[PDB]
């Protein structure tokens, strides 16, 4: 638990940790297939800045 | 000038071995009480208070 009880809270302000364990992992997951995706678009857009030329 | 000070009286009719804070005041009045509840928290190095008396 991260506020105070009883206090005033801001919208957005966050103030309890559920345990990220499982969605730190599922979180690197789907940024790991971002760079999985980023890479083979990578020399997907190379290969149109070599053929473009 | 510091929030707050709150003390017990057990069922034997002497004070606690010590007494601590009101940590805060709800003010969701319950709607089957009629009645606020405070929250007073208090230290026991003792395991003299039993949640729930």
């Amino acid at each position: 638990r991260n506020f105070k009880e009883g206090s005033d809270i801001e919208a957005g302000v966050s103030l309890y940790q559920i345990d990220p364990a499982t969605y730190q992992a599922t979180y690197d997951s789907a940024k790991g297939d971002l760079a999985k995706a980023q890479a083979a678009a990578n020399i997907a857009q190379l290969t149109v800045n070599r053929y473009q030329k | 000038n510091g929030k707050a000070k709150v003390s017990l009286i057990t069922s034997d009719g002497i004070k606690f071995p010590q007494d601590g804070t009101l940590e805060f005041s709800d003010v969701t009045v319950d709607q089957t009480t009629g009645s606020i509840t405070l929250r007073a928290i208090f230290p026991n190095p003792d395991h003299t208070m039993m949640p729930g008396m």
